[PDB]
């Protein structure tokens, strides 16, 4: 043969590194690695994006279960602070009610006052004062 | 907080025990609740791997 | 993949940012060819590019050898004794130069999974969430169905 | 037991789908935009006699940028400083 | 067959109910479109694909600015069950070569100049 | 316009009397002094903030490290004053702004520690029966900074 | 999220347009401003780009009428003229 491989078992360890954590043959074998070995690759891949949705579903659970040891539910919490131009993220939310429960318990009577408002303003279709923590700072 | 690590930590988790009584009620009214206390879901440390479940009497 | 991958936590080393940021590299060794394409351009580096390097942070210390060496290296040795070895085989000048740079930034921990972008010393400061916040004391410690 | 023929959602006999509130809610939600946007057409500026050549010197140039650049279009400049470059994969020092 | 649908001409006419219930003058009519893409092309026939493309409406959410005349309204009632429509109405003067840099669409379609981000 | 008592006459929820705005105002006025007496005494201890980094919010305090996708283009050891710190708070008191406080109340400093590269990420797509097999490895660039300080004014 | 945001005009999502983002994200601790933020400035170009358009469109139009209007005198001036002897 004029020129056959000499360098092939270094290819054949590079998908049998990856491999090397696989139950049975899958981490012996580099036919069956290879197919295991993509397999995982593509899942990692795919994985990004499931992570990060997974993530704000455990962020909501969690502002949902403190919301309810004031009384109050997550869309309303939410809706509220979006209301009153408070704007922390789900993440930090979720931190908060862990970490620095005073804070969320503030924010959550916050929230409270501020459905109570609306409500209020509901009742009289327009007019007078739009009550105390309503209304909206205006950037020019 | 103050506290040492491990103590606070137990303090963190602890299944408490908790208690529903029935008398007219419906049942999956009270299945909702006990579930989610179950769970743990009802505490903003939740995770399905951490295990964080509380009690639940019903009577 | 991560679960292949060994993991970390986010650190650094011996609390840099609070007292005084101080340089991880202590050491750049630099292997390098006299003749052989392999390394022109760490010859060159060698030439302009490294003295003033040099200059700018004084608290690495490097060394260049000229080794009739077939592929070129660049050892860094870092402060917590972690070294990272890396090659210069036919780069240009710049790329280099930009390489090193990174080399002096960096701190001497394993480039791996960091599990978290952030890390606290001190997390809580009105408390860890015990079930018992948020939850009413009642009258003479009592709990459901009880005597007195 | 509560089975339907084969492949459920084509052919003669196929499984119900029913309408939501939500999906209504979407739908009306698009009507409403519509209508707007059919309000918003129907006021137009200038009545078509108006707008007969306002756009031709404009168009021209535009025409013109873009056959510019389909001609203006062969071999690139080649020079010597390149290749004499090429020789510096021999460079020895002393 | 499915074809390409030619719309009455008494669809586009306001009433005056209309009229009050939307913005809009019947005198003085607004120059200029802010167009919008709410709706993908995908699963639409190929000539309301290429309208889009004629009118650059390609990035859903970004918006374009189309001068208000029948050749534009034309393309626009094409495809009108694709896009949002909405006057570009400038509460200021419109941008001088001072001015150029600092502008914002915003929400309820207006230019602006004097953008500071700082509150009143 | 009346209705007797029964299940559906009245609403399930309690009605809410929400306080007069004058005397509502006052009280306020008075909570904010308070807040503002506390801060010149340095009766608080450690604050935390949340600020506004690169898109994401960040729950932070002094000494802990944060890690940043991205360059910065700063020079490591350069001190920097980080702008949007939309909650700042502590024991007994927790100042919020519509939506980021202002600079004369706040500011927060951050060391840049090490400019890195992120351990190799692998993209990978595959597609099945269609020879469609790729694969590129990448380094998302990385900062890590320092907070140093939360410093707090008595402005209210 | 807030449907309610784009009531007070203060766009669909926070993150396009408005002060939390605009707004520069950092300075130096010696009191120098940060340099432009990469986005921020292609943002800042798009506008000006889109300001440039509006500006064409009203300037043509305009132009336009103009000259249909010195059309229509033109016609009302051979008129007159040339019913005349």
């Amino acid at each position: 043969l004029r020129n056959r491989v000499t360098d092939r078992y270094f290819r054949i360890q590079e998908v049998l590194k990856h491999a090397r954590h696989f139950r049975g043959r899958k981490n012996r074998c580099y036919r069956l690695a290879v197919r295991t070995v993509i397999r995982a690759f593509v899942k990692c891949t795919k994985a990004r994006y499931l992570k990060k949705k997974n993530m704000r579903t455990l962020w909501i659970n969690r502002i949902t279960a403190a919301s309810q040891e004031h009384g109050l539910k997550y869309p309303a919490l939410i809706g509220n602070l979006v209301k009153c131009q408070v704007e922390l993220n789900r993440k930090v939310l979720a931190d908060l009610a862990i970490y620095e429960p005073k804070t969320f318990k503030s924010l959550a009577a916050l929230a409270s006052r501020r459905r109570h408002e609306g409500f209020a303003a509901a009742l009289g279709d327009g007019k007078e004062p739009e009550g105390i923590f309503s209304r909206v700072v205006q950037y020019h | 907080s103050s506290f040492s690590r491990a103590p606070q930590q137990w303090a963190t988790f602890a299944r408490i025990w908790y208690l529903l009584d029935g008398k007219m009620q419906p049942p999956g009214k009270l299945a909702a609740m006990a579930s989610i206390r179950l769970q743990g879901l009802h505490k903003p440390v939740y995770h399905a791997l951490s295990d964080c479940g509380d009690h639940v009497v019903i009577m | 993949t991560a679960r292949g991958t060994p993991s970390r936590f986010l650190a650094s080393v011996l609390h840099n940012g609070l007292g005084r940021y101080v340089q991880q590299l202590q050491r750049l060794s630099f292997s390098v060819s006299r003749d052989g394409a392999s390394s022109r351009g760490a010859r060159e580096f060698v030439e302009r590019e490294v003295i003033d390097f040099a200059r700018r942070n004084p608290g690495v210390v490097i060394y260049v050898n000229s080794r009739p060496c077939c592929v070129p290296r660049v050892v860094a040795e870092y402060l917590n004794g972690a070294v990272r070895e890396e090659s210069i085989h036919c780069k240009s000048v710049e790329e280099i130069s930009t390489l090193v740079q990174k080399l002096a930034d960096q701190s001497g921990l394993d480039v791996i999974r960091i599990r978290k972008p952030f890390h606290t010393d001190n997390p809580s400061i009105q408390g860890q969430w015990h079930p018992f916040t948020n939850k009413p004391t009642t009258f003479r410690g009592l709990r459901p169905r009880e005597v007195q | 037991r509560g089975r339907i023929p084969g492949r459920q959602w084509i052919g003669k006999h196929r499984r119900p789908r029913f309408v939501s509130l939500r999906a209504k809610q979407n739908m009306i939600r698009r009507l409403e935009i519509e209508a707007e946007n059919h309000y918003w057409l129907s006021m137009p500026y200038m009545t078509r006699e108006q707008e007969r050549g306002h756009a031709a010197v404009r168009r021209r140039e535009a025409f013109e940028a873009i056959k510019a650049a389909a001609t203006s279009k062969f071999p690139p400049h080649r020079f010597i400083a390149d290749q004499l470059d090429h020789l510096n994969v021999t460079k020895k020092w002393s | 067959k499915f074809t390409r649908s030619r719309i009455p001409e008494k669809v586009f006419q306001a009433s005056p109910e209309d009229h009050e219930k939307y913005g809009g003058d019947p005198q003085n009519p607004h120059k200029l479109h802010i167009v919008t893409r709410i709706k993908s092309t995908r699963r639409r026939p190929y000539w309301e694909k290429d309208i889009i493309k004629m009118l650059g409406l390609e990035k859903a959410h970004t918006p374009q600015v189309h001068k208000n005349i029948p050749s534009v309204n034309a393309k626009l009632k094409v495809v009108k069950h694709l896009i949002r429509i909405k006057p570009l109405k400038l509460p200021q003067g419109l941008p001088a070569e001072e001015n150029m840099s600092n502008t914002c669409l915003k929400s309820t379609g207006e230019l602006v100049v004097q953008w500071h981000l700082k509150p009143v | 316009g009346y209705v007797p008592k029964t299940s559906l006459s009245s609403p399930p929820w309690p009605e809410v009397v929400l306080p007069d705005p004058v005397e509502e105002t006052r009280h306020h006025a008075e909570v904010v002094k308070k807040v503002n007496e506390m801060i010149v005494t340095g009766q608080y201890g450690r604050l935390f903030a949340v600020v506004h980094f690169a898109s994401r919010q960040w729950k932070v305090t002094s000494e802990d490290l944060i890690l940043i996708g991205n360059e910065l283009d700063l020079a490591c050891g350069e001190r920097i004053r980080l702008e949007k710190v939309l909650l700042v708070g502590a024991d007994n008191f927790t100042l919020l702004g519509k939506p980021l406080l202002g600079k004369d109340l706040v500011r927060v400093e951050a060391t840049v520690i090490e400019k890195t590269e992120s351990w190799p990420r692998i993209i990978m797509r595959f597609r099945k029966r269609k020879n469609f097999k790729k694969k590129r490895i990448v380094t998302t660039p990385q900062t890590v900074l320092r907070i140093n300080s939360i410093e707090i004014a008595p402005c209210l | 999220g807030g449907q309610w945001r784009l009531q007070q005009g203060l766009a669909a999502n926070p993150s396009g347009y408005g002060p939390l983002t605009e707004l520069p994200d950092w300075s130096y601790a010696d009191g120098r401003p940060a340099p432009p933020m990469k986005g921020q400035l292609r943002r800042k170009a798009e506008r000006e780009t889109f300001a440039r358009r509006v500006v064409l469109l009203s300037q043509e139009m305009d132009a336009g009428l103009q000259a249909w209007q010195l059309r229509q005198q033109k016609l009302q001036e051979e008129q007159r003229k040339q019913e005349n002897a």
